[PDB]
């Protein structure tokens, strides 16, 4: 999207706190992720 | 100073989808001629 | 619930006919739509159609007015 | 509960206040609640 | 630094049109605006945003952002600046306009807020007036939705000095019937002083308290006087 | 239950690992628990 050096991308939405705890079924649950993962955003932004 | 037999490792990354429903193409190593309808194949899954 | 899909290149090419497409779905009743491009002076009317029950995905033509310079603008 | 005032309850004419605090949607772990009497009128004077 | 440097191009145009001026002052002005140019630009977000702090995920300060916008725009007529950066700045700021009925929403959290009492309509008009003086024509839908939100706010409510801003807003586009429609009240709020006439801000709220911190009496009445000056500086057709 | 030098308590069951990562519906989650809580097991063993 940086075309002629023109950004054109939306800003990245706000983050989530890493400490709030969740329960659904078993023990208590804390979010975690990879830094680099694949989605529709990453499958696009290649075509653009 | 290599291994004592042909060997090769591949490192790959995972995709993401919140509910789970998947799209892939059967990649082809072939050029497709003009004006000939072609029926490349796509596989999927879908979650509850 | 209503939902839609806007399909447009981010890099418009000058002076030639281009495509833009949309994928409305979810609605039931008739609706209206309006697709506009922001030229630095004028608006454009790529899609301004009435909508009749669901399952509308339509792709269409338009012409780019020439500009002497690369310029980011808006579509609506 | 934590820092937010929720009771604001009038007594039963003889100082026996009872309050029904919601417990749904709580995954909290410590939960030290506290109760207070705020009134800028009584003959009371900070001592210790 | 940006605040202190902003008035110099204006005193420069004052020096010119007043026709008392000298080349050494001109070139000193050029070099001062040169370090102004170079010095703050380096604190530009890749988004094109600008912020007093120095952390990229931190954002906002749209007021100072548009301030940069207009300041560099004014400097342009006396020195070259990139316009690509200007357009990316537009790109950053238009993110704040994603309101259909709400037109624009303001956000104030900095080391010194403005004389406004935090009503997004006021700073919306501020953004609009900064916009209008640009190097572009009416085909900026920012103009469109700005004027729409205006005409929505006009006949309904609002305070005096917002309306005052809207005065010059309509003067520059020369939508000269609402301009009189509100200039009547504008003029009516005059105050008579010694061989003089001017406007003094209404002081409904008393001395500063726990929430009241900035005594914006004199600067606000000054800005209102000046904006009235400009608006009446151009009647639609006539000036007698 | 520890009466007259007689324990009578059965041993605790096996523990869980602190690194198994499980996803259910949204984010990606890791175990956590509090020692100081209450079960029906501690509800009993108070009466006997």
């Amino acid at each position: 999207y940086n075309y002629g050096g023109f950004n054109l991308e939306e800003p990245e939405p706000p983050c989530e706190d890493p400490n709030t705890v969740i329960f659904c079924k078993g023990r208590y649950y804390l979010p975690v992720s990879s830094s680099t993962e694949g989605d529709t955003y990453q499958n696009l932004r290649r075509v653009g | 100073e290599g291994p004592d037999f042909p060997t090769a490792q591949h490192f790959v990354m995972r995709f993401y989808s919140e509910t789970g429903s998947f799209l892939d193409i059967q990649g082809s190593s072939v050029e497709l001629n003009c004006g000939q309808v072609h029926n490349i194949s796509v596989r999927y899954i879908l979650s509850l | 619930k209503v939902q839609y899909a806007l399909t447009i290149p981010a890099l418009l090419k000058s002076g030639e006919t281009q495509r833009a497409c949309v994928n409305l779905i979810g609605y039931h009743q008739p609706l209206a739509l309006s697709v506009v491009l922001e030229h630095q002076r004028v608006n454009i009317s790529i899609f301004s159609e009435k909508v009749q029950p669901p399952h509308y995905f339509k792709c269409n033509k338009f012409m780019v007015p020439t500009v002497i310079t690369n310029a980011p603008d808006f579509v609506t | 509960l934590a820092g937010k005032t929720i009771g604001a309850v009038l007594t039963d004419k003889e100082g026996r206040a009872e309050y029904a605090i919601d417990t749904s949607s709580f995954v909290q772990e410590n939960f030290t609640v506290v109760v207070s009497y705020e009134n800028p009128h009584q003959c009371y004077y900070t001592e210790w | 630094n940006l605040a202190r440097m902003a008035p110099i191009p204006y005193v420069l145009e004052y020096l010119n049109n007043t026709n008392q001026l000298t080349d050494e002052l001109l070139q000193t002005a050029v070099q001062f605006l040169n370090e102004g140019y170079y010095r703050q630009l380096r604190y530009k977000l890749p988004s094109g945003a600008y912020d007093a702090f120095w952390s990229s995920p931190s954002d906002g300060s749209s007021w100072l952002s548009a301030y940069t916008f207009k300041t560099f725009e004014k400097a342009k007529k006396y020195i070259y600046v990139d316009g690509k950066i200007q357009q990316q700045t537009l790109l950053y700021l238009q993110t704040s306009q994603k309101l259909d009925n709400g037109c624009f929403k303001a956000e104030g959290n900095l080391f010194m807020r403005q004389c406004g009492q935090e009503r997004d309509l006021c700073f919306t008009a501020y953004l609009a007036i900064a916009l209008l003086e640009s190097n572009y024509s009416s085909g900026m839908t920012l103009l469109d939705d700005a004027l729409g939100c205006l005409e929505a706010a006009m006949s309904s409510a609002s305070t005096l000095y917002f309306k005052s801003y809207t005065v010059y807003v309509f003067t520059l586009v020369q939508n000269w019937e609402i301009r009189n429609t509100l200039l009547n009240e504008l003029k009516s709020k005059v105050v008579s002083e010694r061989g003089t006439l001017h406007w003094e801000r209404e002081d409904k709220l008393g001395q500063e308290g726990i929430p009241l911190y900035y005594p914006n009496y004199s600067p606000a009445e000054v800005e209102i006087t000046a904006y009235m000056l400009l608006s009446i500086a151009k009647g639609s057709d006539p000036t007698h």
